[PDB]
RNA sequence: GCCGACAGCGCUCUGGGGAAUUCAGGAGGGGAAAGCAGAUGUGCCCCGCGGCGAGACUGGCGCCGGACGAGCUGC
RNA sequence: GAGUGGCGAUGAUCUGUACCCCGCGGGGUGGGUGUCGAUGGAAGUCUGACCGGC
């Protein structure tokens, strides 16, 4: 677009301006213009493949596994389905295993040499252990973890609110155990006053 | 007695008053220089009269282009006029501060009663313009907004290009990051392109049978969609793509015909198209690349691309970063970048140095002096093909 | 012995901003890239992360006067990150490049030559790096540019002149701050090709002080150049920040 | 572009006669790739160039570089008169001249970019 | 900051106003507590470091506010012989001492014009604008100010020197050319309403020296059509405006500009049956001209903006005013 | 890497360390118009001293100098 | 009697991409490469009964 409001907010296309007039810009011909304007309309191509993969990812995951996606979302599922290879392969590995996805390097490093294990793997960039922070986290990879082979072992053995009939229960359960987990007192302490009674 | 100097710097013109004047004899006294060194002091001797910017980043390029060589413009007579009184030499003189002898030859010769002393002559007024440009940020920053470092840093790039005609000729950029864009997408569409050969051909067999050349295998199974629908010479469009009558159309309807494999739905097909015009509109943009490339190398460095061909003259020139790096190489050195093979490589690389600083330094250069040196290059082939 | 691939750790220098690269069989001087990914004209360079992004152009005192200083014992170098250097003779910009990634984004480096085709080279690297200024003017003329330049905090000088002190005399009387740096490259061949280097060398340091400027310190570039002297004094008072 | 362009009045005569006698004690890189080579490597203390090159680019390009190494360059006006000046029985079209420790001929090579100094 | 020792002395300097003020019986005691108080207040404010253009405005608000009160407070209590000059002369300090501190801020220096025009200081008020001038002489606000007062005051020659250094240097807008031919055309309805002044060939050499100049442009050239579009009651008013729409149809003749000095060119000494008159010869030159091959969407938006520009006058043909409304519903 | 006797050496001693805060100093950086050298309200008119200044004469040897002056302005 | 063709600083030549088996021709593994693979290997997929409130 440039060489006008859709794209950008407002005030800061005041500053494209500004700097559109203060610059350094070195008079190129229409032809090399005509090379970078095909490269840019190149890339905001892919950038609709993009969203439209996005959404073909989240549908067809929706028809694959909804307990999934109404735990923790298809990116993340997919991810986990991508790993381990399958849908059934996934759901034959223990609810510790889907906690470890994606962290084998240093899991296998902490286990042959006596150290600390990874809290989690893969599901860290999921919609909760995200949402939770210090000890939380690594409490609600765990419980997220046991509740998610629970539901993909669901979907992987037998109008999609009872599809998904798991999933909801597990988003109840857990998002009311993060904030029971989270929303808690601090240690009881004594009050001093000015003389230190 | 100085009355006025003026200050010239890189966002316009400024004159100052100056009052309570300098020890002109004690001039290297310390606690003159402490009173020349910090601003609460020297801001005493210094006012500022009149400032005049520049209405436009021309004429500050006009203005550097004049005052560099010692010729004031019209606009500085103007702020003058305004701002210095009308005086002759007659029987009052007026006494101004000027960093050059021949700007102060010309302003005293435009003005009859000012009188200049120049920063070149006079070490008073060297040292008190001296100090100028030391507070000149302080001391000009209630009336300029923003820096002043820019401005000077823009109208130094812009006083080097104007002087020594810089972009007229130097068009290194557009062949070095486009034969690397031009390599990454050729990667890119080898990868996608068999990507959606696996993918659509796991849904149809035997298409890697009749139809290679990947990116026409692209096209067509953007065209032909489902294994269903299909007609041999449907609409306008397979005589375009390839053979027709006895060849191509009927081994695709055949094939479909008599097909094998997997069924597939309607959403992976719109999977299958949207991943095809990928791979068919990246190719449509490696035809533009490869046609503006060539013709903008062509018109640019000729030399390496009559020698070599412009897709490893771009290597060489992105593999070197410019004309003047791979210009200012050595043979031997472009030659880094039985004994025939390597006695050509070192003839070959002899001729792409010379031909690259024939085609660096020359104005806008030219294309038969390239082709001279194939002529070398085919009377040497003939060379060791008497044999 | 300094390979390409070669595991090497960096340090700092004694200096602000130099960087020393210490490996197995060697040590590499070093600064910091100012534009990452691109070397100037061609150089080795040492990329690291945090623990993509750390970059360190290796500094070769055979192409570079100042790297043949601090590699030759240079008590200081008056160029820290957030100076101001006024750079004399600038050949295609690469002691300008290092001496732009030393004063970093925040400095400002004033380069100045008369060749023109060192101009463009020195257009191109001061186009990419946007600390440095180009231009393109005789040194010998310092009110062409006198709109361009500010009160700096170092000289470096570099030419090769017969009137070397001049020139630097009458750059320094208009650019250089109330006890300034100054850093002069000196050929004792270039100045005086038939006496003894010895005493070029002193007969321009006198002329720099009866030029008013305060020697400090002298050093002679001798495993890395023949005949060079490097000397490192301060305008118009002992002691440089003022 | 050749503004250190020697004069014919003998400062031409005495930079080819300069260029002989080093040529005799070996101190003499030939041609413009070899000269190159020695003002990139540093050993090089004097360059000439002959301005009687039919495209004179094909040696504007260690100008630079000696610019950069900052060793004098001076373009005398026949690059026959250069290449028998050499010894070759070519056409010797730049020239470069390094210098050793003691020499009188490293004496030659100082008062003569002494010289050139009074061109640039 | 040593604002305790110089704002020591402005208050002490304030004081034996402050005694006279006492001693008559206009103000009391704990309001003079209060005015010492706040004087001070204001004075450290001032004399501070980190100051602005609007400190400096509140306390020559305040003060100024201050003589009032004390004038209307000596009104009431029918003093004579207390005067207001320390008032003012204090003023001219706290604007002497703003000026001098930002001196480029065009708040303060019209503010202190404005102050300087309103106490009838006259000569100070030329040397304050001069001032002024020469720090912002990129300025068309200044410059136009001084060139208008002058001419109210009555020395059009000094007003044509504000002008012409004024032309000389605002020459990025159109702005100063429009008010200079603008005042000289004043200055010309003044001598013809008084009645060189026969000719008056000086707006038509702003104008044609004004051709070679950065700005001139065709609408620029519609708004010198606008500024001699009035006062259509001259000797050569139309000599004028046939010269610039002559010269316009010489130099830019295919512009919509063009076309509406076209249209509007009869209009100009009217203002009755010349009007139907020369309202329907726009309508022939309207007819003519919107069918003319130029900018027409550009013709069309200077005619709804030129049929809406006649509106609020009286005393027309209502079948004229509802078919300039059906033709700007038809454009 | 911890521990380390004897012999010897150095620093220090209201023994030696660490943290929290209260007080007394020192050095350095960065930021800041950071600017009280003579601090007299405004406007008009008459005088005095002076500055620009059109235009006009003259003496001496191609110059330098005298001495007139419409008008406008500063103090 | 006329018109063409002819190395080299505007870069000749030389040590140096390996060894071996044969009659300028052919073959066994190189090493560095640059790709896509691959099923193949390193390579195996944490712990398991308490904890919080009062």
């Amino acid at each position: 677009a440039l060489g006008l409001s859709e794209i950008l907010p407002p005030e800061i296309e005041a500053a494209v301006k500004a700097a559109a007039d203060i610059s350094m810009g070195t008079e190129i011909s229409t032809e090399d213009y005509e090379n970078i304007k095909l490269l840019a309309v190149q890339v905001v191509e892919r950038s609709e493949y993009r969203r439209q993969l996005a959404e073909y990812l989240q549908n067809r995951m929706k028809a694959i596994s909804p307990n999934m996606t109404e735990l923790i979302g298809a990116l993340v599922g997919a991810r986990l389905i991508a790993h381990s290879g399958s849908l059934v392969n996934l759901a034959k590995n223990p609810g510790s295993t889907i906690q470890i996805l994606g962290a084998e390097k240093a899991l296998f490093r902490a286990l042959k040499t006596k150290h600390a294990t990874p809290k989690y793997g893969i599901i860290y960039h999921a919609s909760l252990v995200g949402q939770a922070s210090g000890p939380n986290k690594g409490k609600i990879a765990r419980q997220l973890a046991a509740k998610i082979a629970l539901s993909v072992r669901t979907d992987a053995f037998e109008d999609d609110e009872t599809r998904a009939a798991v999933g909801i229960q597990a988003r109840a359960k857990l998002e009311n155990n993060l904030r029971l987990l989270e929303g808690k007192p601090l240690n009881k302490g004594v009050a001093l006053g000015p003389n230190g009674i | 007695v100085v009355n006025f100097l003026l200050f010239e710097s890189a966002v316009g013109f400024s004159l100052f008053e100056v009052v309570h004047q300098a020890d002109t004899v004690g001039l290297e006294l310390p606690e003159v220089k402490d009173a020349m060194k910090t601003l609460d002091k020297f801001g005493k001797m210094v006012k500022l009269r009149s400032f005049n910017p520049w209405t436009s980043a021309a004429q500050g390029l006009e203005a550097i282009n004049l005052i560099s060589e010692g010729i004031m413009p019209e606009y500085l007579k103007s702020a003058l006029e305004m701002n210095l009184p009308q005086t002759s030499g007659k029987k009052s003189k007026v006494v101004l501060g000027v960093a050059d002898k021949k700007l102060a030859g010309e302003i005293t010769a435009a003005f009859p009663g000012v009188q200049c002393e120049a920063a070149d002559t006079s070490e008073v007024v060297a040292a008190l313009l001296r100090g100028i440009r030391t507070h000149a940020n302080k001391l000009h920053k209630s009336l300029q907004e923003g820096d002043i470092g820019r401005a000077q840093l823009g109208l130094g790039h812009a006083y080097s290009r104007a002087k020594v005609k810089f972009s007229v000729h130097k068009n290194d950029n557009h062949i070095i990051q486009g034969i690397a864009t031009l390599d990454a997408l050729d990667k890119s569409i080898n990868q996608g392109a068999m990507r959606v050969r696996e993918w659509y051909g796991w849904h149809f067999p035997e298409l890697i049978r009749i139809v290679s050349d990947n990116i026409t295998y692209a096209k067509v199974v953007l065209a032909i969609g489902n294994k269903s629908s299909l007609t041999d010479e449907s609409v306008d469009d397979l005589a375009n793509v390839l053979n027709q009558d006895q060849d191509k159309a009927l081994a695709i309807i055949q094939a479909a015909k008599v097909s094998m494999g997997q069924d597939i739905s309607e959403v992976d097909l719109q999977m299958v198209r949207d991943l095809a015009s990928n791979v068919t509109s990246m190719a449509d943009y490696r035809r533009i690349l490869a046609e503006s490339l060539d013709k903008k190398m062509s018109e640019v460095a000729p030399n390496l691309q009559v020698i070599l061909g412009t897709p490893v003259a771009a290597r060489l020139i992105a593999h070197a970063g410019s004309l003047t790096n791979l210009a200012k190489y050595p043979a031997s050195t472009l030659q880094i970048l039985p004994k025939v093979k390597g006695r050509i490589s070192r003839y070959l690389a002899n001729k792409c140095s010379i031909a690259s600083r024939i085609d660096n330094f020359s104005e806008k250069p030219t294309r038969h002096f390239g082709e001279v040196l194939r002529q070398q290059l085919e009377q040497r082939l003939e060379w060791y093909a008497k044999g | 012995g300094a390979k390409a691939g070669k595991k090497v750790i960096v340090e700092p220098h004694r200096h602000k901003g130099v960087f020393v690269a210490r490996g197995g069989k060697e040590d590499l001087l070093c600064t910091a890239n100012l534009v990452p990914g691109e070397s100037v004209y061609g150089e080795k360079r040492i990329s690291v992360e945090t623990p993509t992004k750390t970059e360190y152009r290796i500094w070769n005192p055979f192409r570079s006067k100042l790297a043949a200083g601090i590699l030759g014992g240079l008590e200081t170098i008056y160029m820290k990150p957030g100076s101001k250097v006024l750079y004399l003779g600038a050949a295609s910009g690469t002691s300008v490049s290092h001496v732009a990634d030393i004063v970093g984004p925040t400095g400002a480096v004033y380069a100045v030559e008369f060749s023109h085709r060192s101009g463009r080279d020195l257009i191109n690297m001061a186009t990419r790096r946007t600390n440095v200024i180009p231009i393109v003017e005789d040194a010998r003329k310092p009110m062409a540019y006198r709109m361009l330049v500010p009160m700096v905090d170092v000289i470096f000088a570099d030419v090769a002149q017969p009137d070397q002190a001049r020139i630097v005399g009458i750059n320094a009387r208009l650019f250089l701050k109330q006890g300034g740096g100054l850093l002069i490259s000196i050929k004792a061949s270039c100045i005086d090709s038939t006496a003894p280097p010895e005493q070029v060398f002193a007969s321009e340091v006198q002329k720099l002080r009866e030029d008013k400027f305060f020697p400090k310190e002298q050093l002679t570039l001798e495993p890395y150049e023949r005949d060079h002297a490097m000397v490192s004094c301060v305008y118009l008072q002992k002691e440089f920040e003022g | 572009a050749a503004w250190p362009k020697a004069e014919d009045p003998a400062l031409v005569q005495e930079l080819l006669d300069c260029v002989q006698q080093a040529s005799h004690y070996r101190q003499l890189k030939k041609g413009a790739n070899e000269t190159t080579k020695s003002v990139n490597r540093g050993t090089s203390e004097l360059v000439i160039l002959a301005a009687d090159t039919q495209p004179l680019s094909i040696v504007l390009h260690i100008p630079l570089i000696c610019e950069e190494k900052n060793v004098p360059y001076v373009y005398v006006p026949s690059k026959v008169a250069l290449g028998r000046a050499c010894g070759v029985s070519r056409a010797v079209i730049a020239v470069s001249l390094t210098s050793n420790e003691a020499s009188d001929l490293n004496s030659k090579i100082r008062a003569l970019r002494d010289k050139v100094e009074r061109l640039a | 900051a040593w604002v305790a020792d110089k704002a020591r002395f402005y208050l002490e300097r304030a004081a034996p106003e402050l005694r006279e003020w006492e001693e008559k019986e206009i103000f009391t005691k704990d309001e003079i507590r209060n005015l010492v108080a706040k004087r001070s207040d204001f004075e450290h404010l001032v004399l501070a470091p980190g100051t602005k253009p609007t400190d400096f405005l509140n306390y020559v608000n305040w003060e100024r506010s201050l003589d009032r009160l004390r004038a209307k407070r000596c009104a009431r209590l029918n003093i004579r012989s207390v005067t207001s000059h320390a008032s003012q002369a204090r003023t001219f300090g706290i604007f002497e001492r703003a000026v001098l501190k930002h001196p480029g801020s065009i708040e303060l220096w019209l503010a202190y014009l404005e102050f300087a025009a309103q106490v009838k200081a006259t000569k100070r008020w030329r040397r304050i604008m001069t001032r002024a001038l020469r720090l912002h002489p990129m300025n068309a606000s200044l410059w136009t100010l001084a060139g208008r007062r002058a001419a109210q005051n009555g020395d059009m020659q000094r007003a044509r020197a504000h002008f012409l250094r004024g032309c000389r240097f605002c020459t990025r807008e159109p702005t100063l050319w429009l008010e200079y031919a603008r005042c000289e055309m004043d200055w010309l309805a003044r001598m013809e309403a008084k009645k060189p002044a026969l000719s008056g060939a000086i707006p038509i050499a702003v104008f044609d020296v004004a051709r070679k100049q950065p700005f001139w442009g065709p609408a620029a050239a519609e708004k010198f059509f606008d500024v001699f579009a009035k006062f259509g009651h001259l000797s050569c008013h139309e000599r004028i405006i046939s010269h610039v729409v002559t010269t316009m149809q010489e130099l830019f003749p295919n512009h919509p500009c063009t076309w509406s000095v076209h249209i509007r060119q009869p209009l100009v000494g009217v203002d009755t049956p010349a009007f139907p008159k020369a309202l329907r010869e726009s309508l022939a030159r309207l007819k003519a001209a919107l069918q003319s091959t130029t900018d027409r969407k550009a013709l069309a938006t200077k005619m709804v903006a030129w049929m809406d520009g006649i509106l609020a006058i009286e005393k027309l043909d209502a079948a004229i005013r509802t078919v300039l409304e059906h033709t700007k519903r038809s454009l």
